[PDB]
RNA sequence: AAAUACCACUACUCCUAUUGUUUUUUUACUUAUUCAAUGUGAAGACAUUGUCAGGUGGGGAGUUCCUUUAGUCCCUCGAAAUUUGAGGCUAGAGGAGAAAAGUUACCACA
């Protein structure tokens, strides 16, 4: 493994602040004098406890395949892409939320965009290109993405209309099987 | 913040009560141990610290606006 | 310990708080499996009916 | 439109200092960010550019002030580490 | 699998007692030790600390090992008893250097 560099952590925190509300909560120290850290193994970043990372160093580089929760990967062009594996953190501290009925929840898992015919609840005053985590009617985190229009435009929108751009969904777990 | 104009101004004016909520949550224990609690039309100037605590708790848990949107984590 | 210099009371309070923490950890250890459904309180109405106040860490300290 | 990283554009000295440049196509030392203080500094900066324009002057002052506090704490931590590794 | 009469041995498992050795846990106390002061107090057998053996090392300084193949049934190491698996020997094949690089009948855009 290797800790993130300053620019790499700047990029990762830019994306994380795009999708989440508070981040000092993530990097806050815990009761037992332990804290969460960020590490990179084979152009993947992993959110993991410092104790777990320090006990995972005994593993040789070629043999470490996972550690904690995989947030995403840094691409060859130097940009961070977030993952459905990083969805749980997003659910914990999400900024904007979008609830979808079953009729759109199943398509969202199949890998389709969210539609006004699917939306069942909004978050008031959501700007155009903002960070919204997609849940179902049972408050179960289903995915995350960036919304298409604002709340007013979505309300005025044709019900057969795109309201959210899909970026990651729980169906990729059915892929990596 | 429960004022109507301020309630609609909320997001645009960037008015976050997170500090006040956290301070109340952290001070609950010291207030519980404080023995001076019951030594005592108006909306603010109330002489009893218990009454002030009740008003804060009503504001945080049972708000005039968005009563059924309160975070379940906060409620619990 | 940032008051006075009253070390005997300091030590006595340290021992008391230690015992309090130990007894708190004891009850929670034996609490885990106690079904307290709102319409079923048999287990909680039994908790430790079969223990006496010298077995708890606070009981030992107080005696 | 083509990237200034693609083009071999020399760095120019402005009000913002160029600083100690490094040779091209060589080892640029990785400064690892792992301290909570540096994390706080970066995180506060990111939140500042994300929130952006705030109507209230005290709001602006407090955002800039928390960034300044994070930077001071980070610098103090590095100075303490330097003294530790120099004497002991 | 193993066959009981007869008499010879040692193999483990569970209890007991004293005519004894060590090791570990809990607790008690200061003399090991930790903290404060100057022209003695508190803490405490745990910490902290030290040494050898290793694991990792995308960070710092310096310089330009495993896997497969065939053979002798040659040695060791494990394992089941009437045999194996892993190392070892011989010589073919795999793995300027943290900056980045190579590649694809794939993808999006131009």
């Amino acid at each position: 493994m290797r800790p993130l560099t300053d620019q790499e952590m700047k990029i990762v925190l830019d994306k994380l602040a795009n999708y989440m509300t508070d981040l000092k909560s993530l990097i806050a120290p815990l009761e037992d004098g332990d804290r969460y850290v960020f590490r990179m193994q084979k152009d993947r970043v992993y959110y993991v406890k410092l104790s777990i990372a320090n006990i995972a160093t005994c593993v040789a580089r070629d043999k470490l395949l996972s550690l904690g929760t995989c947030l995403g990967k840094m691409t060859k062009s130097g940009k961070f892409r977030l993952h459905i594996t990083a969805l749980p953190i997003l659910a914990q501290n999400a900024r904007y939320k979008i609830w979808v009925k079953d009729n759109g929840a199943q398509p969202f898992l199949y890998g389709s965009n969210i539609v006004k015919a699917h939306v069942g609840r909004w978050t008031e005053d959501c700007p155009e290109h903002s960070g919204c985590v997609v849940y179902n009617m049972a408050d179960i985190p289903l995915g995350f993405g960036v919304t298409a229009r604002s709340t007013a435009e979505a309300r005025r929108l044709d019900p057969t209309g795109i309201v959210c751009f899909r970026q990651a969904d729980c169906g990729e777990y059915l892929r990596d099987e | 913040l429960e004022g109507q104009d301020a309630h609609n101004a909320r997001s645009d004016l960037h008015l976050d009560l997170s500090f006040f909520i956290t301070n109340l949550y952290r001070s609950l224990l010291s207030l519980s141990l404080n023995p001076d609690l019951e030594l005592g039309n108006n909306k603010i100037n109330l002489q009893t610290t218990t009454v002030l605590l009740l008003r804060c708790l009503t504001s945080v848990l049972l708000p005039p606006w968005n009563i059924r949107s309160v975070p379940p984590i906060r409620l619990a | 310990r940032k008051g006075n210099k009253n070390a005997k009371l300091g030590s006595s309070l340290v021992v008391l708080v230690q015992k309090l923490e130990m007894n708190a950890k004891f009850i929670e250890e034996r609490r885990a499996k106690v079904d307290f459904a709102p319409k079923d309180r048999a287990q909680v109405d039994a908790f430790l009916k079969d223990l006496e106040w010298e077995k708890t860490p606070l009981g030992a300290y107080v005696v | 439109v083509y990237s200034e990283k693609e083009l071999g554009i020399p760095q120019l000295n402005t009000v913002t200092p160029v600083g100690v440049t490094k040779p091209k196509g060589k080892k640029k030392g990785k400064v690892f960010v792992d301290d909570r203080e540096s994390m706080n500094t970066i995180l506060a900066m990111v939140e500042a550019e994300k929130q952006g324009q705030i109507e209230s002057k005290i709001m602006r002052a407090r955002q800039l002030e928390e960034i300044r506090e994070a930077r001071r704490i980070e610098a103090e931590k590095k100075e303490a580490e330097r003294k530790a590794l120099l004497e002991n």
